[PDB]
């Protein structure tokens, strides 16, 4: 039941993260999610003392709700561009139903609880990306 | 002291990244009201209904009690992932 | 909107499948699922003229339900052992909600509609793996 | 003809992998009833409520009509993924 949580500018590669995630036999169901930047550069400002820690509290909760094997969560910071991978979530379990659900849960809580703020470098200047009502409705259904 | 951090829009509007305050406040909400009354910009920064709070790097309700030596952070709804 | 469907004994590697799946910028949400064999060897018997084709009909339906980018589905056949990856499902979309849902949908329909039958080489002889009522309830909720 | 394939338990019990029949049956169900009446093993193989059918590699209901030249397959609930 180990957990990997990393917050940093470094790109990740799903091919490097994956074999560690999928390695235990008893974890027969592996779900990954990757989220990319949606032409303008984005900067993710964050709260450093809290990002790894909130991500760890979210997995702790997921682990009380579902029986999970290895879990990985990677979130980047800094300047990124559309098509760059920003977040990786990897979850394992004995059955597909808990792996998909924990995956979904981890993202919905990440998007409303983890201290990151996107800003967009437009022709008119930086612009804070707006927070969505649909992410709040996604989080509250859990 | 109590140490207070600010992020994104809130950090911009309050015009500092961090500050210290007299550990004299029963709750986060009490500290919030106090800091908001410091000026019009602070009140605008710190009065939104959607304003989030954290105490020692955990998300908490505004009723959460304070203690000498705590880290408090205010920030707007998050936009990560 | 290309689709990759492969049925065969060859192992796959999520690291090789992934970059093709995640490559288009407009597909900003990438969900994968991997399912492994749950100590006895398993053989997957199948209906060759129908497996690639049923898998393609399932993705066709997913594509009418959700707006999806690139999709990959790989299912193996032959003798495998616990811990071997049997199935890969990879789905992309603009939003996480349709990618997770299509992922889930594709697996629930695969498990009740795609012509594969697992048998188990026990000390007492081969034994057909039993089909689950919970997979039928999963499929019917869609 | 109509060509008929069998898989897993059903293939084991009917005791052949494939067979041809007189294209003389209005529906899958009609063909099923016919083949089941050939012997006790076939009836046992082909009478389960959960028995699945496919016509030209597509899953179909048992009401599905037949046509000279079709490929029909019977098989039990699937266990892949
Ligand atoms: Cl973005
Ligand atoms: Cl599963
Ligand atoms: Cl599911
Ligand atoms: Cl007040
Ligand atoms: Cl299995
Ligand atoms: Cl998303
Ligand atoms: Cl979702
Ligand atoms: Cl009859």
């Amino acid at each position: 039941a180990e957990t990997k949580i990393v917050v940093g500018p470094q790109p990740f590669s799903v091919g490097e993260e994956y074999p560690w995630l999928a390695e235990r036999d008893e974890d027969g169901a592996v779900v990954t999610f990757t989220g990319k930047v949606r032409v303008n550069a984005l900067t993710l400002e964050h709260y450093p003392g809290m990002t790894e820690k909130a991500l760890a509290e979210i997995v702790d909760e997921a682990r009380n709700r579902w029986p999970l094997g290895r879990v990985t969560v990677i979130h980047r910071i800094g300047e990124l561009w559309p098509g760059d991978e920003i977040v990786f979530v990897g979850v394992t379990s004995a059955h597909r139903s808990s792996a998909f659900e924990a995956g979904q849960f981890i993202m919905d809580y990440l998007k409303t609880r983890a201290p990151f703020w996107k800003r967009e470098a437009t022709p008119e200047g930086d612009r804070w990306v707006e927070a969505r009502e649909s992410d709040q409705q996604a989080a509250k259904r859990w | 002291m109590i140490k207070v951090l600010f992020f994104a829009q809130v950090r911009e509007l309050v015009g500092t990244d961090a500050t210290e305050v007299a550990a004299d406040f029963p709750t986060v909400e009490a500290l919030r009201q106090h800091m908001a009354a410091q000026s019009d910009r602070w009140a605008l920064a710190l009065e939104d209904g959607k304003l989030l709070a954290a105490v020692n790097q955990t998300l908490v309700s505004f009723d959460h009690p304070l203690t000498d030596g705590d880290e408090v952070a205010f920030f707007p709804p998050v936009t990560g992932g």
